[PDB]
DNA sequence: TTTTTTTTTTTTGAGCGACTGCACTACAACGTTGTAGTGCAGTCGCTCTTTTTT
């Protein structure tokens, strides 16, 4: 490999950047981004400068893409400032400024980059795949709009249930017994094949043929057993083998067991006594007959139906999932990768890749260790050897720890074998040089410590500015790596975990006890820093040992937070308490739910309080009354107002904050409240939110929003973080108590060392088990490197002679089967004394060891201090006056029109019919039929409806007898919308007396009550029409439910006007028309131009009665001026 | 937040039924919650599953095993009960339901070979007792002249042993010389020998004192974890509790195993009645539960054979 | 077409591998007996990761 310079990297063809742990990878990506933007390098430069919309940056984590985009934006702004000023404070920026000859054009390009940074092409893998599928949808064959699903386990379980229904149900008993012996149900099969159903489907070594069913395999195994049974029945009754000292004389009794074995062929599991009839075992303890050879041939391979069912499940379930998502039109995360791979797999889609070469003729791919083989197949399809495009694979083979998710280091080894150039970062800027020397001493004991030929380890170099980092104790300077060797010959797993957790808790309380007195310090040159609780971090691998560390640390009065906690908030007790509280609020009549909800830990009541509440009936009456008030707030204001009034009236937030350990409970309660308020806005029903909360309690599925957050950030806490969640982070002091714990992989799923493809061996072959255990050991070594390279000042390791075998004292330990023992014992099996000598052999100034001492003196010292005085501001006056823009509604034989259905919707339909119809043109019956078809009413009403409409239109409504047909299109104006201002507070008592002074219809009609309205008033006049130089207003009313006979006289219409309170609406209409005619026509007189107001009752118009149906009223011409003076000011 | 445990006034009534004592010694904290202050935490029922039951686990398997054990204790036709359970859909479809019914019939026949090996026809009798001025009225079902015979398709647990010990105390106090036997699954057996009336009345007065103590203060007697701690510390050979540090560590290990279970078995600490009192198991409350279990659950393992 | 009641929970781990005790024969030491090796059965530790992409 070669060293990497950011200003000397040739951006041509494919380049592979190997950025080690702790190196400035995020700085190098920004430097290469500035190099691609400005076009620097000279001979090794790009042929043309590229814009922001042509630079493609690929990083998997979305927060990493956001942080990288912000860092690139800050670097763009800093380089623009340094180019405008021709000076800088950074040496790499100094060389960047020295490489360019022109300053104005580079500054203009950086300004354009700063302006176009919003349209930057910095996306994720699946985001870039979705953008390429949506953009060039023709060559791929993708829908323009689709619905992404976050969880795919439900459809996968449905397809597995469909496979179990269509495969396991019609089987007979002799096959279903073996199917039940393999798996209990489809859930165990789904748990087996869940790592293979997602992502790329692997290649099965020696698959069954497509015509072989379960019955054919069962009959083949039955015939294979029956041949051995026939050969045992033919060769029975004889014994010619020599009697050995190991061979007991009871073996014929075992043969008698075989005499009890050959009864029927309905069974599947043979006897163990056939293991006594093996020629390889009888010779080691003389076999002449080939019956022993046939028995050994029968026991050579396992008689299992499991592989055929697994192959049929992998062929059927994925196809059913794809069929269901193609029918529903949904898409998944890996479905974008599969669609892009199938698009580039086609003939025309290669030209689509050329369009991608038209789109982005460059690629900088970060985190190449977490790369699926479909992703590398796509990147080889686009950017293999084409000119003018550059490929920069920035990654680290020593950090590939996501093999469970879908990543594969063999794809990275294939990529390293395909490319020619290799570049590495020599300088390490994170850790102290002692930790760097400890890592370079531990990992370079033997050659190829990562056990793969394509993953080489290099000695890294520390930083010059961080060469004085020292973690000092009270006694002397503490070394970098301190391998705490647990004393003993052989120990278990749980006892070793408990002792190392106690040793780690003792070290934490010793570093925190001496840290608060200025004894243990972190020193950078002359600067010193005390060690707080947030500096020490414990690196674990699973959740059980994390809970063990948390319990062993809270036993010594030390609070610890879990950063890797992905548990849902709906699975705790607080969700059940919120459900009980919502059930008590929704149903407060039954006292059982209210009594069960009041005694929860959220309310904080004692047993004596519950007893006195059950004894005193008046206190329970007050409780029921305030819970009914909470229900009224919940129905009128929402979820969060009810919860805030409950937390303010009961004062449970102050009680939870005063309680030690209740802050996490209060944050979980607030998060559950926020989720309930988010889910309650989309549901109009009140019980639907309670059912949704009960469903999310019963559904333990984890979303991005429904996880637990950090309880506090101000108080320093010991942070527990897993090895996968510690990638890219930084910790001062790191403790690794369970770095010696390993796990043996049972399933045979490996990768070929030549073709670099995934090979799944369903048979129990030991070669596939060893080839999978080699990849497991490589993954454990990568996890060991990731967990070791996060410490800055000090790392501590827990070494112990752990024996995975159940034997107590066998003379050998299994530390060589772990990742740490392969580097300590140099890949050789040794003992506890051998492990101790291997620890004591590599002893330097940075690497030391000590024994594990169990002991406790005192938990901690709180050293509390009094809180500062504070108060809350109070609003002196009202936030705003009563300003509201309202309307009139806010201030308040067989076919006949009498038999018409009375409602708001038929009234609006008749209003739309009178609005859309032209008054000059005659009414056409087919138009009325088309309008009734568009509205959806009955077709039989139409010939009565058109003659009723013509009878209404023929009837004149005026004091002179003017009909509606005499009004031209210029004279009419339908649905005039007006806004009326008012600056005075509208008092009802000062307005109703002024109305009653002039309006004769206000003899009865007691006044309505409405608040002071200051602002605008909306209104919609139905019709305004002029005739012979005189304006007229016309409104329509069409409810008329209570009349069927001819009783709609002027008295009944006046009673309807007094009851429905249309007098105020008509007076505001006259005021609006007066103001409009005053504003429009100059020299306007109210008596000369205005003529009157007409109300039209549609169901009251008769052919013989011209007065019935219409209602003409004219004001006294004195109320209008006083109302204008009142509304004006 | 003050502690939920408070000394409450409680007067012991004259007539205390046997069903109240059985509901108390089945779960003491639940009986303190749902009967003294009448607070019963009502949990919502589980949702309807999206698919047919392919396996049998939980309450449905226990009900099937209980009906199969009640059918095989009278030597009835198991195939008729198989057709009855298959006609309701509670069994899996096809051959898998037949396989499940065959293995459950094998297990229940293996249990019934021990159950009806010493079974005699017995009737339900009345119990009227007067202990320390407290009247106990109730009924005991299936009282055979050999003693007490109970069978349940469950595992070896301390709550069923406490129930059998309470039934043996309420049976031996009014006549009834004979043993009391309970047969569980996986060769589990609770046996108590016959005792005199004075020792039975003394232990019944001790249980009455524990009942009247459980109504005032929450009686912290964990059956499962306390019984595991006790049987780790008890020695039946010498009839004395050991005090060495190795037994004190193994009892703490068994208590932490029985309180908080694994990822497959729901432990005793995962309960709505215990999380209301404390959120984290403190060693002071652990020693209090240990002392209460040594005070109360000691005749369970003292007379066990 | 009218209308009645009702408050009790339960259950849930099993395969892999070792420790120890009893029986069974092979073979050498002193026909018979003691020691050693192997097979079967009752009893008991132990343990089952990590995660996010619009």
């Amino acid at each position: 490999a070669e060293t990497l310079d950011p200003l000397r990297l040739p951006l041509q063809g494919e380049r592979l950047i190997e950025a080690s742990a702790g190196t400035g990878k995020t700085f190098t990506i920004a430097a290469l981004y500035l190099r691609l933007l400005l076009g620097l390098g000279g001979s090794a430069a790009f042929p043309r400068p590229l814009t922001v919309e042509e630079l493609l940056v690929v990083t998997f984590t979305e927060a990493a893409t956001a942080e990288l985009r912000g860092r690139i934006r800050s670097n763009i702004h800093e380089l623009r400032i340094a180019c405008l000023r021709e000076t800088t404070d950074n040496p790499l920026y100094e060389r960047l400024l020295e490489e360019i000859d022109d300053k104005a054009q580079a500054a203009q390009w950086l300004l354009l980059a700063e302006r176009q940074m919003d349209e930057a092409a910095v996306f994720t893998i699946h985001g870039f795949c979705q953008r390429m599928l949506n953009l060039n949808a023709f060559e791929s064959g993708m829908l323009f709009e689709q619905q992404l699903i976050e969880d795919e386990s439900l459809l996968r379980y449905q397809a597995c249930a469909d496979f179990w229904r269509r495969h396991c149900y019609p089987l007979p008993r002799e096959i279903a017994q073996v199917v039940f012996e393999t798996w209990k149900g489809p859930q165990a099969l789904l748990r087996d094949i869940n790592r293979y159903l997602q992502g790329e489907a692997p290649v099965i070594k020696a698959p069954p043929p497509d015509d072989e069913t379960l019955a054919s395999r069962h009959a083949q195994i039955v015939a294979r057993i029956d041949t051995v049974k026939q050969q045992w029945r033919d060769a029975v009754g004889e014994l010619d083998a020599l009697i050995e000292s190991s061979g007991i004389d009871r073996r014929k009794f075992n043969r008698s067991n075989q005499a009890k074995w050959i009864d029927k062929i309905s069974a599947w599991a043979e006897e163990e006594t056939n293991s006594y009839q093996l020629p390889e075992s009888l010779e080691k303890f003389t076999p002449r007959h080939p019956l022993f050879e046939a028995i050994d041939q029968l026991l050579a391979e396992p008689l299992s139906i499991r592989d055929l069912v697994i192959t049929r499940a992998l062929a059927e379930i994925r196809e059913t999932v794809a069929r269901e998502k193609r029918r529903r039109g949904e898409l998944g995360f890996d479905d974008m990768l599969s669609r892009l791979d199938s698009a580039l797999r086609s003939e025309s889609g290669e030209v689509l890749a050329a369009a991608i070469r038209t789109r982005f003729p460059v690629a900088m791919i970060d985190e190449f260790q977490d790369t699926d083989p479909q992703q590398y197949r796509i990147f080889r399809r686009i950017w293999h050897h084409q000119p003018e495009t550059a490929l920069l694979l920035i990654g680290d083979p020593k950090q590939a720890i996501y093999a469970f998710r879908g990543a594969d280091i063999f794809t990275y080894m294939k990529a390293r074998s395909e490319v020619h150039a290799h570049y590495t970062l020599d300088t390490n800027w994170r850790s102290a040089p002692g930790m760097v020397n400890s890592v370079n001493k531990l990992f370079s004991q033997t050659d190829d410590a990562f056990m793969f030929r394509e993953i080489p380890f290099i000695p890294v170099k520390s930083a010059g500015k961080n060469q004085a980092l020292r973690f000092v104790f009270k006694g002397e300077t503490q070394p970098a790596m301190k391998m705490w060797l647990m004393e003993g010959e052989s120990c278990g797993v749980g006892d070793y975990q408990s002792t190392m957790a106690q040793v780690c808790a003792a070290q934490i309380r010793d570093w925190l006890q001496a840290g608060q007195r200025g004894e243990a310090l972190l020193m950078n040159g002359d600067d010193a820093r005390p060690v707080r609780a947030s500096d020490i971090s414990v690196l674990v691998r699973s959740r059980q040992e994390a809970a063990q560390v948390r319990d062993a640390l809270t036993l010594l009065e030390i609070p610890s937070v879990y950063l890797s906690n992905r548990d849902s908030v709906f699975e705790t007790l607080e969700a059940q308490e919120m459900l009980w509280l919502l059930q008590a609020v929704m149903t407060p009549e039954r006292e059982n739910t209210l009594r069960s909800a009041l005694a929860t830990s959220m309310m904080g009541l004692n047993a004596l309080d519950i007893e006195t509440l059950n004894n005193d009936e008046h206190a329970w009456d007050v409780v029921v009354e305030e819970f009914d008030g909470y229900r009224q707030i919940w129905r009128k204001r929402g979820v969060m107002p009810m919860l805030r009034a409950l937390m303010s009236a009961r004062n449970i937030a102050e009680n939870l904050l005063a309680t030690a350990g209740g802050e996490r409970r209060l944050t979980d309660i607030l998060h559950i409240s926020e989720l309930l308020q988010e889910a309650g806005t989309q549901l109009e029903s009140e019980h639907a939110l309670v059912r949704w909360l009960s469903q999310h309690i019963l559904e333990p599925d984890s979303n991005a929003s429904s996880q637990q957050m950090r309880l506090e950030s101000d108080k320093h806490l010991v942070q527990i973080v897993t090895i996968h969640k510690s990638k890219g982070l930084e910790y001062p002091l790191v403790w690794l108590p369970f770095i010696t714990n390993f796990r043996v992989q049972e399933q045979a799923f490996y990768h070929d060392r030549h073709s670099f493809e995934a090979v799944l061996d369903l048979n129990a072959a030991p070669e596939s088990v060893d080839l999978a255990e080699a990849e497991r050991l490589a993954e454990d070594l990568r996890l060991l490197y990731v967990a070791l390279t996060r410490s800055v000042w000090h790392c501590s390791l827990g070494v112990a002679p752990l024996v995975r075998r159940r034997g107590d004292k066998k003379g050998d330990t299994d530390v060589h089967q772990s990742a740490l023992g392969r580097l300590l014992q140099k890949g050789e099996p040794q003992d506890a004394a051998g492990l101790r000598t291997c620890i004591e052999a590599l002893c330097d100034d940075d690497i030391a060891w000590q024994t594990a001492q169990t002991g406790d003196n005192q938990p901690w010292q709180v050293n509390d201090v009094s809180t500062a005085e504070l108060n809350a501001k109070t609003l002196q006056r009202l936030p705003g006056d009563n300003w509201r823009v309202t309307s009139y509604s806010g201030l308040q034989p067989t076919l006949t029109p009498h038999q018409f259905p009375r409602g708001a919707s038929p009234g609006t339909f008749l209003h739309s019919l009178f609005e859309d119809l032209d008054f000059t043109q005659p009414v056409d019956p087919n138009w009325v039929r088309e309008k009734l078809e568009l509205g959806g009413f009955e077709s039989q009403w139409e010939p009565v409806l058109t003659e009723w409409i013509t009878a209404v239109l023929q009837a004149p409504l005026n004091e002179t007898g003017v009909s509606l047909s005499q009004l031209s299109a210029r004279n009419k104006q339908v649905e005039m919308e007006f806004y009326l201002p008012i600056s005075e507070p509208l008092i009802a008592s000062q307005l109703d007396t002024l109305i009653r002074q002039f309006d004769p219809l206000s003899a009865g009609c007691p006044p309505l009550e409405f608040m002071q309205v200051r602002g605008m008033l909306k209104g919609f006049i139905d019709l305004v029409f002029r005739h012979e130089g005189r304006y007229y207003l016309l409104a329509y009313k069409s409810n008329w439910l209570g009349e069927d006979s001819s009783a709609y006289t002027q008295q009944a219409m006046a009673a309807a006007m007094q009851a429905h309170r249309y007098d105020l609406q008509y007076q505001l209409y006259t005021l609006a028309l007066h103001r409009y005619l005053r504003h429009r026509i100059a020299d306007y007189d109210y008596e000369h131009h205005f003529g009157g107001v007409i109300y039209l009752f549609l169901r009251g118009v008769d052919k013989e009665h011209p007065q019935q149906g219409i209602y003409t009223t004219r004001p006294n011409a004195g109320l209008i001026a006083l109302m204008d003076e009142m509304f004006a000011g | 937040h003050s502690e939920f445990v408070q000394p409450l006034p409680f007067t012991l009534p004259e007539t205390v039924p046997l069903e109240t004592l059985q509901r108390f010694w089945a779960h003491p904290v639940r009986a303190f919650f749902q009967m003294r202050l009448q607070v019963n935490f009502r949990t919502e029922d589980s949702e309807i599953p999206d698919t047919e039951p392919f396996i049998l686990e939980g309450l449905s398997r226990y009900q099937i095993n209980q009906q199969l054990l009640n059918a095989l204790v009278e030597q009835d036709d198991a195939e008729r009960l198989f057709r009855r359970f298959r006609a309701a859909g509670d069994l899996p479809y096809g051959a898998f339901g037949e396989i499940f019914w065959e293995t459950q019939c094998q297990e229940m026949q293996q249990l019934a070979d021990r159950v009806i090996a010493c079974r005699q026809p017995g009737q339900s009798m009345e119990i009227d007792l007067a202990c320390n001025g407290v009247q106990i009225t109730g009924w005991l079902p299936q009282v055979q002249p050999d003693g007490l015979l109970r069978w349940r398709p469950s595992l070896l647990s301390v709550a069923q042993g406490m129930q059998l010990w309470l039934e043996h105390l309420v049976y031996c106090a009014s006549g009834g010389n004979g043993e009391s036997r309970l047969f569980l699954r996986k060769d589990g057996e609770w046996r108590f020998p016959p005792l005199a009336a004075e020792q039975a009345l003394h232990y019944l007065s001790q249980l009455i004192e524990g009942y009247r103590e459980g109504m005032s203060a929450p009686l912290l007697v964990l059956p499962e974890s306390g019984g595991a701690w006790l049987k780790t510390c008890y020695d039946a050979q010498n009839d004395a509790m050991l005090d060495d540090d190795s037994t004190l560590q193994k009892a703490r290990t068994k208590f932490l195993q029985a309180y908080e279970g694994n990822m497959m078995v729901r432990g005793e600490g995962d309960d709505i009645w215990y999380q209301r009192l404390w959120r984290q198991l403190t060693p002071e409350t652990m020693e209090a539960i240990v002392e209460q279990s040594q005070r109360f659950l000691l005749p369970l393992f003292r007379f066990n054979q």
